[PDB]
């Protein structure tokens, strides 16, 4: 029961490891768009921020 | 009637008056928003300095 009970677990946390490069990788073009959307002068530095963070 | 007839007159003298009482109310409009234009104006030529 414990191998099987570890074994899943690390079946399960490799594809939240997968799925948080994706949420990563959204939120990475989002900020490269505000960026140029910043740099064109659309928005301001108080948008820019919060796409950083 | 602020001028003697028969005289001469410069240019731009006045001449009468024409009891202003409607456009002395929209200039007092138009001046009201102006106040607040102009201030709106010059808060965001200081706030766009920091990109604020």
């Amino acid at each position: 029961a414990s191998v099987a009970t570890a074994y899943l677990t690390l079946k399960a946390d490799q594809a939240q490891l997968q799925l948080t490069k994706d949420t990563l990788g959204t939120y990475q073009k989002s900020f490269d768009l505000t960026q140029r959307s910043y740099d064109v002068g659309v928005a301001s530095a108080l948008d820019l921020r919060q796409a950083q963070t | 009637r602020l001028f003697k007839e028969g005289s001469d007159v410069k240019a731009g003298q006045q001449l009468y008056q024409i009891d202003p009482a409607t456009y002395e109310a929209d200039y007092q409009s138009a001046q009201a928003n102006l106040a607040s234009t102009q201030e709106q104006a010059q808060r965001y030529k200081l706030l766009v300095a920091d990109q604020a």
